[PDB]
C-alpha cells in the first residue's frame, strides 16, 4: 500500500494459529488455513523466510496425525530435498521419529484407503537414512492394539502394518530386517489366538526359533484376524459400509503383500518359514491354523470373489496343493 | 371504507417501492409507517383487503430485502414483541423467522436474548393458527440464533415448551415436540441436550406402573419420535436408550388406540434409524438383561437367552396382528386397519434388523392344548397380503421382501446352511 504492508506472513500464521487452538475441527479449519500457506511459504518464493517455514512446520507437527497434512509434509519434502539436501535428511529423521511412535499407538488417522496411501508416499520421500536403522520400524510394527473390540481401533492397528511392513519389503531386506528382529526380542506369540481373544473382550493387560518364523506368524495371524472379522460382522450393526470395504482393501493389499514376499525371490528364508508354518498345527490352538483359515476363507466366495483368490494365489505358493481347497472353489464334478 | 383501505394501502406500498433514494432520513420513518400499517392491516375483517395487506407486505420486503432488511428484521420484531391479536403476529413471525438467516452475526446475540421472551409467550398462546406458524419459525429462527445461546437459555425454551406436551390440542402438542427437538438440535452443545431433553422425558414417564396423563404420553411419545432420528451421532447413553425402548413396548399395550398409534409411530422410528448404542443391545442375546390380548407367554424384554428384538416381534404380532389359532386373521374391529399397518411396518423394520425373530414359535410357552391343538407361527402375519385395505395388503409385501434382504445378506448367501439351524431351532 504504497511501500506499505497491509498483512504480513507472520501475522497470516498466527491467524491460523488461532483457528488451530480453538475448539474449532481441524480437518475443516485447521488444515484448509494451512494448505495455501505452506504452499506459498516452500512452493513458490534467507534469514526471516526461515524462521517462518520452520515455526510452519512445527504447525504441522501439531497436526501430524491428520492424512491431509502428511500431504504437505510430502510437499515441504520434496521441496527440501531440491533446495538443502543435510536439511532433507535431518527433517525427515524428525518426521520418522514422530509418527512411528504414534503408529504404534495407534494415533494417526489412517482408517481409510486415501490415508493409508498418503502415508504410503509419504515413507517413499521420507531420506532413506531416517529409516535405515529398521530397529524402531520393527519396534513400532510388532505391537498390540488397546483392544480389538472396536472396529476403528483394529482398523487402525492394521493400517499402521501395513504401512511399516510395506517400507521393510521395498526400501529395505530380508537379511537385514531377519537380523534385527534376532537382535530384538520379538516373539511369536505377540498376537497369537490367546491374546486376540483377550484383546477381543476389551482387556489391556521356548525354544530359540528363527526370526522368519516370527515374522511369518505375525503375517499369518493378521490374516486371521481380517478374515475373522470380515465374515462375522453385522454390517448395520458392528461395523459401518465403509468399514467393511476398508477391512477388504486391508485384506487385499495384505494378501498382496505376502504374494510379493513369496514370488519375488528376495525374500527366500521368510517364505520357506511361512511355508513350513502354513504345514503346521496351530500349537495347541496358540495360533491360527491352516485349515481354519480355509474356513474363514471358503465364506468369502460368495461375497468377495476377489479377496478368495488372492488367498488361493497364496496358497499355490506355500504349495498347498491339496484338492480338500481346490476341489471346492473349481467345483469339480463327483 | 373497503375499497379505499385497499387502494390506500396499495398506494403505499407502491410509493415504498418505486423510491429511488432508499437511505434518506425521512424514508426509514416511512418504511417503518408502511411496515406497521400492512401488519395492522393484515387483521380485518375482510379476506380481500387481508389478502392484498398479505400479498404486498412480502413484496416491499422482497424488493427491499437488499438493503434494508435490519429495520425491516426490526419493524417485524416489535409485532412479535407485542401479543397482538392472531392474525397479526403469525403474520408479523412466519415472515420473522424466513429472513432470520440474512441476520448478520454481529446482530444475532441481541437479536436471540430480545426473541427469548417472545418464543416462549408465543408458546402460550392456546390458538391452533398461532401454534402452527410457531411451530415452523422456531427451527428457522434456531438454526441462525442458535449458537448465540447460553447454557441455561435452551433450558429456559426447552422448559417453555415442555409444560404445552399435556395440552389437550393436538396442534399445540406437535408444535411443543417439534420445537423443543429443534432447539436442542440447533444449541452449541448439541449432544449435552440431547441426554437433558432425553431424560427429562424419561422422568415424565419413566414410573410406568403409576398413572399418567393421555396427553402426556401423547406428547412425550411424539416428542421421542422426533428426537430418536437425531440421536444416530455428556451423550446420550444405552441405558436411557433401553428406557424409551422399554417406554415405547410398554404403552403398546395402552387401552386408548391414539396412545397404541404413537407408541408404534414411534417403535418404527427405533427401527428405521436406531442409535448405534441401542442397535447392539437389542441385537444381542443378552441384550436388555446384562445392563388383540396377549394370551400365553411370549418371554420378556429382559431375557437372557434370546435377543430382545424376538420378544419385541413376538409382542407386536400377539397383540395387534395373530391370535392363538392357525391361519385366523384378528378380526377389524378389535385393533384397527391402522393399527394393524402400522405393526406390520414395526415387525418388518424389526426383522430387517434380526431376522431370526421372523420365525419364531408366537408364544415361548405353549398355551393349552385344548382350545389351540396347533402351535401358531410369528410367520403367520403374511397371510394379510388378502387383507381387504390396501394399506395392510401393501406392508405385507414390504415385511417379507424386506425378510429376503435380510436373510441373504445375513446369511452371506448361504441360504441352505442359515435356513437348516433355523428350522431346527424354531421348526418352523
Amino acid at each position: 500500500y504504497h511501500s506499505k504492508q497491509i498483512i504480513g506472513i507472520p501475522k497470516i500464521i498466527q491467524l491460523c494459529d488461532g483457528i488451530m487452538a480453538s475448539g474449532r475441527k481441524a480437518v475443516t479449519h485447521a488444515i484448509p488455513a494451512l494448505q495455501p500457506i505452506v504452499h506459498d511459504l516452500f512452493v513458490l518464493r534467507g534469514k526471516e523466510l526461515e524462521t517462518q517455514k520452520e515455526v510452519v512446520v512445527s504447525m504441522l507437527l501439531r497436526l501430524i496425525q491428520y492424512h491431509q497434512v502428511l500431504e504437505m509434509f510430502i510437499l515441504v519434502l520434496q521441496q527440501c530435498h531440491k533446495e538443502n539436501e543435510d536439511k532433507w535428511k535431518r527433517l525427515s529423521r524428525q518426521i520418522a521419529d514422530i509418527i512411528l511412535p504414534m503408529l504404534a499407538k495407534q494415533q494417526m488417522h489412517i482408517d481409510s484407503h486415501e490415508a493409508l496411501g498418503v502415508l504410503n508416499t509419504l515413507f517413499e520421500i521420507l531420506a532413506p537414512s531416517s529409516l535405515r536403522p529398521v530397529d524402531m520400524l520393527l519396534r513400532s510394527m510388532f505391537v498390540t492394539p488397546n483392544t480389538m473390540a472396536s472396529v476403528s481401533t483394529v482398523q487402525l492397528w492394521i493400517s499402521g502394518i501395513l504401512a511399516i511392513l510395506r517400507v521393510l519389503i521395498s526400501q529395505s531386506t530380508e537379511d537385514i530386517v531377519l537380523s534385527r528382529i534376532q537382535e530384538l526380542s520379538f516373539s511369536p506369540y505377540l498376537i497369537s489366538c490367546t491374546v486376540i481373544n483377550r484383546l477381543r473382550d476389551g482387556d489391556s493387560t521356548q525354544i530359540k526359533n528363527l526370526p522368519e518364523e516370527t515374522f511369518s506368524r505375525f503375517l499369518l495371524q493378521l490374516v486371521g484376524i481380517l478374515l475373522e472379522d470380515i465374515v462375522t460382522k453385522q454390517l448395520k450393526v458392528e461395523m459401518s459400509e465403509q468399514q467393511h470395504t476398508f477391512y477388504c482393501q486391508e485384506l487385499g493389499t495384505l494378501l498382496m503383500c505376502l504374494i510379493h514376499i513369496f514370488k519375488s525371490g528376495m525374500f527366500r528364508r521368510i517364505t520357506a518359514a511361512a511355508t513350513r508354518l502354513f504345514r503346521s498345527d496351530g500349537c495347541g490352538g496358540s495360533f491360527y491354523t491352516l485349515d481354519s483359515l480355509n474356513l474363514r476363507a471358503r465364506s468369502m466366495i460368495t461375497t468377495h470373489p476377489a479377496l478368495v483368490l488372492l488367498w488361493c494365489q497364496i496358497l499355490l505358493l506355500v504349495n498347498h496343493t491339496d484338492y480338500r481347497w481346490w476341489a471346492e472353489v473349481q467345483q469339480t464334478p463327483k | 371504507t373497503k375499497k379505499d383501505r385497499v387502494n390506500h394501502c396499495l398506494t403505499i406500498c407502491e410509493n415504498i417501492v418505486a423510491q429511488s433514494v432508499r437511505n434518506s432520513p425521512e424514508f426509514q420513518k416511512l418504511l417503518g409507517i408502511a411496515m406497521e400499517l400492512f401488519l395492522l392491516c393484515s387483521d380485518d375483517a375482510e379476506s380481500d383487503v387481508r389478502m392484498v395487506a398479505d400479498e404486498c407486505l412480502n413484496k416491499v420486503i422482497k424488493a427491499l430485502m437488499d438493503s434494508n432488511l435490519p429495520r425491516l428484521q426490526l419493524e417485524l420484531y416489535k409485532e412479535i414483541k407485542k401479543n397482538g391479536a392472531p392474525r397479526s403476529l403469525r403474520a408479523a413471525l412466519w415472515r420473522f423467522a424466513e429472513l432470520a438467516h440474512l441476520v448478520r452475526p454481529q446482530k444475532c446475540r441481541p437479536y436471540l436474548v430480545n426473541l427469548l421472551p417472545c418464543l416462549t409467550r408465543t408458546s402460550k398462546r392456546p390458538e391452533e393458527s398461532v401454534q402452527e406458524t410457531l411451530a415452523a419459525a422456531v427451527p428457522k429462527i434456531m438454526a441462525s440464533f442458535g449458537n448465540f445461546a447460553n447454557d441455561n437459555e435452551i433450558k429456559v425454551l426447552l422448559k417453555a415448551f415442555i409444560a404445552n406436551l399435556k395440552s389437550s390440542s393436538p396442534t399445540i402438542r406437535r408444535t411443543a415436540a417439534g420445537s423443543a427437538v429443534s432447539i436442542c438440535q440447533h444449541s452449541r452443545r448439541t449432544q449435552y441436550f440431547y441426554s437433558w431433553l432425553l431424560n427429562v422425558l424419561l422422568g415424565l414417564l419413566v414410573p410406568v406402573e403409576d398413572e399418567h396423563s393421555t396427553l402426556l404420553i401423547l406428547g412425550v411419545l411424539l416428542t421421542l419420535r422426533y428426537l430418536v432420528p437425531l440421536l444416530q451421532q455428556v451423550s446420550p447413553s444405552a441405558e436411557q436408550l433401553v428406557q424409551v425402548y422399554e417406554l415405547t413396548l410398554h404403552h403398546t399395550q395402552h387401552q386408548d388406540h391414539n396412545v397404541v398409534t404413537g407408541a408404534l409411530e414411534l417403535l418404527q422410528q427405533l427401527f428405521r434409524t436406531p442409535p448405534p448404542e441401542l442397535l447392539q443391545t437389542l441385537t444381542a442375546v443378552g441384550g436388555i438383561g446384562q445392563l388383540c390380548r396377549i394370551k400365553g407367554d411370549i418371554g420378556q424384554s429382559t431375557d437372557d437367552d434370546s435377543a430382545p428384538l424376538v420378544h419385541c416381534v413376538r409382542l407386536l404380532s400377539a397383540s395387534f396382528l395373530l391370535t392363538g389359532g392357525k391361519n385366523v386373521l384378528v378380526p377389524d374391529r378389535d385393533v384397527r386397519v391402522s393399527v394393524k399397518a402400522l405393526a406390520l411396518s414395526c415387525v418388518g423394520a424389526a426383522v430387517a434388523l434380526h431376522p431370526e425373530s421372523f420365525f419364531s414359535k408366537l408364544y415361548k410357552v405353549p398355551l393349552d392344548t385344548t382350545e389351540y391343538p396347533e402351535e401358531q407361527y410369528v410367520s403367520d402375519i403374511l397371510n394379510y397380503i388378502d387383507h381387504g385395505d390396501p394399506q395392510v395388503r401393501g406392508a405385507t409385501a414390504i415385511l417379507c421382501g424386506t425378510l429376503i434382504c435380510s436373510i441373504l445378506s445375513r446369511s452371506r448367501f448361504h441360504v441352505g446352511d442359515w435356513m437348516g439351524t433355523i428350522r431346527t431351532l424354531t421348526g418352523n
